[PDB]
DNA sequence: CAGGCACGTGTCAGATATATACATCCGAT
DNA sequence: ATCGGATGTATATATCTGACACGTGCCTGGAGACTAGGGAGTAATCCCCTTGGCGGTTAAAACGCGGGGGACAGCGCGTACGTGCGTTTAAGCGGTGCTAGAGCTGTCTACGACCAATTGAGCGGCCTCGGCACCGGGATTCTCGAT
DNA sequence: ATCGAGAATCCCGGTGCCGAGGCCGCTCAATTGGTCGTAGACAGCTCTAGCACCGCTTAAACGCACGTACGCGCTGTCCCCCGCGTTTTAACCGCCAAGGGGATTACTCCCTAGTCT
């Protein structure tokens, strides 16, 4: 079969940041379970968001306030921030 | 108007009853203080929640289920009200 | 005097069961066409038509709308709709249902040359259906069913003298026509507490003397098949008929002959009084009915004459059970 | 002169207090205060009284809780008498501050 | 026709898959539908929080004199940090360790 | 029998549960077994966090079940207080429980 | 608009287990938020299973190990043998 | 052979240097029967969950991924292995 | 004889045990207690070495916090050693009893 | 699609709860 | 022993709940064999990862023992917190009036599901040399007994 | 209240090692381009209830007096845990076999869907 994982993703965000620097494979590994936990969390509180709101989809509004409901603070913020942007870009096409 | 400072509003007595469903005798000066500041903050972090519960269904008005849901996040759970 | 409000009808209910596939419909959508049917007036409007209850506005706005406009926009529609009249088209096959026709159209299978191109994709059923589409769409008069009829008590009664055989139904009933053919038998040694070649004995004299000229399904209870009557080697050949062989025990023969027999209207009546005489009447046979309504062990039947007798009702000759 | 021993009229209190429901807030300075509260994070918002309630319901039970949790500690620490560093102790135990 | 391709991430400008979020969002089954705008929402704020870890493990991982990151630094960024700790406060890391923290009183009055 | 929860023998809403499996979005299929087992499993919880009640209820000449009686029961037992151990009830009070220390002079 | 509410199946098995005793309007609502608390809880506890498994269906074990799961030991064994019972006698009829 | 006896394993100086890293000081003589026990208590809590979950999927080998699940149902969520 | 001070030779080696990310307990006598409690409820139960080291990082770091909050309530108490019944303070004022 | 019907909601008689009076009974002083 | 808070006992409100009344979306609506295919239950293999065993070395555990510093009990005190009383003041109940916005409904309209067709990205295999683990000695630093 | 002996630890240097990272050969999931049913965005309507205000009413809050008892400092006893040295011991590493278990096909078998009159 195949494991999909997020190394590659990290190891390119890691070399974007630090680029003198490498990382060990359980490094890695902590990296991918961490990506994955808070992707599950975010994903988890948009759907919980969608069915409290009794709608069917979820899109950047849901994310966005799930987002600033869990991050804390200041991370929530530049987090938001970010996010706003990458959407502005992207449909910017 | 524009609400200046209401943490006084939970008095002394009130603080005392409270501790006395707790199941203490004797309280100290600073408790009251203490005990104020620590409701402020646990205040401060549900109704957070709440008004971004609120915020995000586009409404003006938190409902009571938007404080349960926020309970409800923390892990407190609240009975009784939906 | 509703020709034309019962024929529009007629399809309506088709589609809700060929391609809606809601039997739901189907029966009260038919249960009004025939209560339409026999009504001995010209329908003027709607709210006269919901007289018979379960007449709910769905029907009566359908036949308001007819009236006023002589047609449905949504019959319209789905009459000139590819998929829905291919469905129904393939649906007059034998063996071609609602699944079978809806998975051919998915395939873009929907005219009958699609059908005889594809073989390979049929089985045996649907093979012989579609090899007489035309012939079993055809009606069958009195005189054919009687030279048939001969030829089958001949040839039961030459496998062996002791097979009793009986054609229900409305040519039991005196019909001028019928679009198959339900032929009963049954066999002293076999009851309902007792021979698996039985039914085999006859389907195969039948087949040796060029009778039955296809086999659809046969097992140890009934045979389902095709039968033609031989022509007399100048005249143009008989069309292929449909012709259906239920093996029955004994003492269930006269009760499941009494139920093939019909007309559906008589049957339901018949059960109704059977019902409120204290009996229930089935297929296979007919029971005492207790105060608290367990029924008992089933009674002896040997005539229709005993059936008639059992619920305190006079006998009524085929001809006569239209209703 | 009936004056009783002090810590008699501890006990009568306590098990009135632990044998009621009550919510032993004054309703209206509550509400003043969640207003209060509220508009810090957007300004002119409008609560229903049943979210109050509940919010005045949840505010009781963590604080109830969290006193119990003092007396324990104070009980621990050899002492009757619960201290600010004991609320402090049962906080940071129970993981909340840090 | 089918003009050249660019992925999605590349469009927005991102490091991380917004193609695997939005497939794994879908397949999750946490909503009968999912918008256009969330994958790329939730890669950007996944590629955010990841270079910000990123950056305070190496910044520990240089602080130690080494050129590799090692789950050690992991946990001293996690744990330094005051946002992060309380976002990953009920998370344990494997082969992490203890913060060096010794109480006042236990020290040596002398 | 008609309703499906007859035929289980429950008072529970076979046919609601599943509706709410199905809108829930836990997962795209759901099973015939899985509700009617649900269903059971919320009756018999049900029935024992009432028969608790009542059995606190009675016990102060009161016959009609109140918050405080609910709260009691669940507390009372073990398994409850495990398995609701963080749930907070509406006027639900505290259990008495002073500590012995607290408790004056034998005198 | 007409409110989902469990009110009279509770009436109905306190009716069965204590006939001469009433509820209050508040302990309904109680017993209500339990009862809704309770089913999310296990349903979401099975469909983490059935996603686990790499499975598309939630059957009456995925419920099973999810009561399994929750319940402590007496309750988790008491409900499992009730169920059981309830999935034989709807399976044979 | 069945096993017995086996929360011996846990020596005292195993004990000894979790609560060094803990960072007490010195340490009493009774307490080390108090953290076997809170020891084979915790152990017993995640070993039957885990249990659980690998009976569900018909197995006979306890997988990490069963203990990491196990793990994250009790709120402890602990990264690295899967 | 050169002799140190009692508590010298426990901040230190407090430091080596702090600065460092070892296991501290021996695998085979974990691995054994692990395979008697699972013994418990399943007879004849495979174990991979992944689940019993995962096993043993979430118990050691469980009771790596559980002796911190032990150490807090001592002091807290006026005294720098620890007693069993500031594991049981501990242990209920966490919610585990 | 047409019936059959279990819940949802509304209403009023009334068991059940609550508060209000006096006679005993028990921890501080 | 006396006397203010807990007990019972009887009575008079009072009130929130259960037995009817009516509507409204759910909810389930013939049967008896005769084809035709499906998840899977078991038969049969294929690695291969965990289980078990045996032997050799030795870091670590168990055991003894002399302290010395910390746990702990008892005393004294003085000030911080309890109970009580007169007074104020703000909570609480009951109207009275007003409109901001929650809730619902009709109408489309852009939006996401879904399906061919295409192809570049990420996973598996396979090197390979350098950051780091490990060892050894020197230099530096921390700790405790007296001068 | 530092000198100096003694021990613990950092630093520098040398040596080897195994896995982090890079390259190649792919398979298949991401991307494009279309269609088509519909979730909900946007206006319009009610009409519920949250808000503001006022007028009693009185129970809770509060300031102050006064007693008293409990936290805290202090002192003396003693006891038990720690640092160090000596003696087992089973933990761990090296090798082997081995054996049943997770991952495959594969025949068929009761179960389920279609059909039909």
């Amino acid at each position: 079969s195949r494991k999909e994982s997020y190394s590659v993703y990290v190891y390119k965000v890691l070399k974007q940041v630090h680029p003198d620097t490498g990382i060990s494979s359980k490094a890695m590994g902590i990296m991918n379970s961490f990506v994955n936990d808070i992707f599950e969390r975010i994903a988890g509180e948009a759907s919980r968001l969608a069915h409290y709101n009794k709608r069917s989809t979820i899109t950047s509004r849901e994310i966005q306030t799930a987002v600033r409901l869990l991050l804390p603070g200041e991370l929530a913020k530049h987090a938001v921030s970010e996010g706003t942007k990458a959407v502005t870009k992207y449909t910017s096409s | 108007k524009v609400l200046r400072d209401n943490i006084q509003g939970i008095t002394k007595p009130a603080i005392r009853r409270l501790a006395r469903r707790g199941g203490v005798k004797r309280i100290s000066g600073l408790i009251y203080e203490e005990t104020r500041g620590v409701l402020k903050v646990f205040l401060e972090n549900v109704i957070r929640d709440a008004v971004t519960y609120t915020e995000h269904a586009k409404r003006k008005t938190v409902t009571a289920m938007d404080v349960v849901y926020a309970l409800k996040r923390q892990g407190r759970t609240l009975y009784g009200f939906g | 005097l509703n020709g034309g409000i019962t024929d529009m009808l007629t399809e309506l209910a088709n589609f809700e069961k060929n391609v809606s596939q809601a039997i739901h419909k189907y029966n009260a959508y038919r249960k009004a066409a025939s209560v339409i049917a026999k009504y001995p007036h010209k329908i003027k409007s709607g709210a006269e038509a919901k007289k018979l209850p379960g007449v709910g506005t769905k029907i009566a706005e359908k036949i308001d709308e007819f009236l006023a406009t002589g047609k449905l926009r949504k019959l319209e529609k789905i009459r000139q709709d590819d998929t829905s009249s291919s469905i129904n088209f393939l649906t007059r096959v034998s063996g071609i249902g609602p699944s079978a026709a809806r998975k051919f159209v998915d395939e873009g299978i929907k005219t009958l040359e699609d059908l005889r191109k594809n073989e390979d994709k049929l089985n045996h059923h649907q093979r012989i259906g579609l090899k007489y589409f035309g012939d079993f769409e055809k009606r069958i008069p009195r005189e054919e069913m009687l030279q048939m009829q001969d030829i089958v008590l001949n040839e039961v009664k030459k496998v062996d003298s002791e097979y009793i055989a009986t054609v229900c139904g409305s040519f039991r009933r005196g019909a001028e026509s019928s679009g198959d053919m339900d032929v009963l038998l049954t066999h002293p040694s076999f009851t309902s507490e007792s021979q698996p070649k039985l039914l085999h004995q006859v389907v195969e004299q039948l087949q040796k003397v060029h009778f039955i000229t296809d086999t659809l399904s046969k097992g140890e209870t009934k045979f389902m098949g095709v039968c033609q009557l031989p022509s007399k080697n100048d005249e143009k050949e008989y069309p292929h008929r449909r012709i259906d062989i239920r093996l029955i025990p004994k003492d269930q023969y006269y009760c499941g002959v009494l139920y093939f027999t019909g007309s559906d209207i008589f049957n339901k009546n018949m059960r109704a009084h059977a019902l409120e005489k204290g009996f229930t009447i089935n297929e296979y046979t007919i029971r005492p009915l207790g105060v608290t309504g367990v029924a008992g062990e089933p009674l002896p039947v040997d005539s229709e004459k005993d059936i008639f007798d059992y619920i305190q009702w006079k006998y009524r000759e085929p001809k006569d059970r239209s209703e | 002169p009936h004056r009783y021993r002090p810590g008699t009229v501890a006990l009568r209190e306590i098990r009135r207090y632990q044998k009621s429901t009550e919510l032993l807030i004054r309703k209206l300075p509550f509400q003043r205060l969640v207003r209060e509260i509220a508009q810090d994070f957007k300004t002119d918002l409008r609560f229903q009284s049943s979210a109050v309630m509940a919010l005045q319901e949840a505010s009781e039970a963590y604080l109830v809780g969290l006193f119990e949790d003092t007396n324990l500690a104070a009980i621990h620490a050899k002492r009757v008498t619960i201290m600010p560093k004991d609320i402090q102790l049962a906080r940071r135990i129970r993981g909340e501050r840090a | 026709a089918r003009a050249k391709a660019k992925t999605r991430s590349s469009r927005a400008g991102l490091q991380f898959p917004v193609g695997r979020v939005h497939r794994l969002l879908r397949k999750g089954n946490y909503a009968e539908r999912v918008g256009a705008g969330a994958p790329v929402y939730l890669a950007a704020v996944l590629e955010y929080l990841t270079a910000e870890i990123l950056e305070l493990a190496g910044n520990a991982a240089r602080d130690n004199k080494k050129t590799r990151i090692i789950p050690r630094h992991l946990q001293l960024a996690i744990r330094n940090d005051e946002e992060l700790n309380k976002l990953l406060g009920k998370v344990t890391i494997a082969q992490g360790g203890v913060l060096p923290n010794i109480q006042a009183v236990l020290l040596p009055k002398k």
